């Protein structure tokens, strides 16, 4: 669903390689006749922010939106000789006993950690990471493959894709109920 | 004697058109209604060129379409025909 979410997306987008429809004009122009998107600088902000906001909920639907794996679930996971001396030893193969400043580091570290700016730029970090690198996706993809004429990019809409989607919609909606998972639609989380 | 013969048009010359055989009849390889299908439709002509890429710098070809397809094209040619061959006669082997 993800891989289908993505191509349609760039073919939504009239990006390349799905772009040869209003490719064709500046072919067949002739001697008489122009353009009209010339000077404005409207549909260009509008293609470029189309672009950007299909990558935005892309991540949002597939990748973690804003969800960054916290290491610090690991770290729990791992050490278990708490000190209160602020010794912090661990319990592991590589590990010894840290000299970490509790006086001049750990109170701070701890305090900046919780901070409500500190953890919505984490949370704004993460989805910029995720929004670049679908961006990188999009731009590869147009680097990468040719164009596809009007008729085959329809037959694969329309012939190849949207089957498939609706053979999944059948399919998960019966999974979940087999399974017991279907999720409560109140307010939660 | 032409030119002179060809003054009054005592002779006509033998076109292709005059040289052409029925095919064999044995061994040959493959109306106004109601109808829709005495129908004619009409075709839109398109003016191809000039693409972006270098090579195909002067090239003018008018294309007759049938909604998609393409009827007949036509390729305007001479955009860049600079009489090469003529002034090859006013210079030397090495010119
Ligand atoms: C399914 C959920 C979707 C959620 C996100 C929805 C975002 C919708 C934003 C629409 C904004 C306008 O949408 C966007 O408009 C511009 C300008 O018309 C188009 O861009 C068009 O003009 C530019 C030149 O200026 C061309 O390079 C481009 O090939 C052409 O298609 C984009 O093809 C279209 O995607």
């Amino acid at each position: 669903v993800f891989i289908i979410f993505f191509i349609g997306s760039v073919a939504e987008t009239n990006r390349a390689p799905f772009d040869l429809a209003e490719a064709e004009s500046e072919l067949v122009s002739g001697f008489m006749t122009e353009h009209a998107a010339v000077i404005f600088v409207f549909f260009f902000l509008a293609e470029y922010g189309s672009i950007v906001l299909m990558c935005i909920l892309t991540s949002i639907l597939f990748l973690g939106g804003y969800l960054l794996i916290s290491l610090l679930d690991i770290i729990y996971n791992n050490l278990l000789s708490w000190i209160v001396i602020g010794k912090y030893i661990i319990f592991i193969f590589p590990f010894w006993g840290p000299v970490f400043i509790d006086l001049g580091l750990y109170e701070i570290i701890s305090y900046l950690y919780n901070a409500p700016t500190v953890e919505g730029s984490f949370y704004g970090l993460s989805l910029g990471v995720k929004t670049s690198i679908l961006i990188f996706v999009f731009i590869w993809t147009r680097a990468s493959f040719p164009r596809i004429r009007f008729d085959q990019l329809m037959s694969f809409c329309w012939t190849v894709l949207l089957p498939i989607l609706f053979a999944l919609i059948v399919l998960v909606p019966c999974i979940l109920y087999s399974f017991n998972i279907f999720p409560v639609n109140i307010s939660l989380l | 004697a032409e030119p002179q013969d060809g003054f009054q048009g005592t002779r006509l010359i033998p076109t292709g058109a005059d040289f052409q055989s029925p095919p064999d009849p044995f061994i040959d390889e493959g109306v106004d209604e109601d109808s829709v299908e005495g129908r004619k439709v009409r075709h839109y002509t398109v003016n191809f060129g000039p693409q972006h890429p270098a090579a195909h710098g002067v090239l003018r070809l008018i294309l007759e379409l049938n909604g998609e397809e393409i009827v007949r094209a036509d390729p305007h040619v001479g955009l860049l025909h600079r009489g090469t061959e003529k002034l090859c006669e006013y210079k030397t082997y090495m010119q």
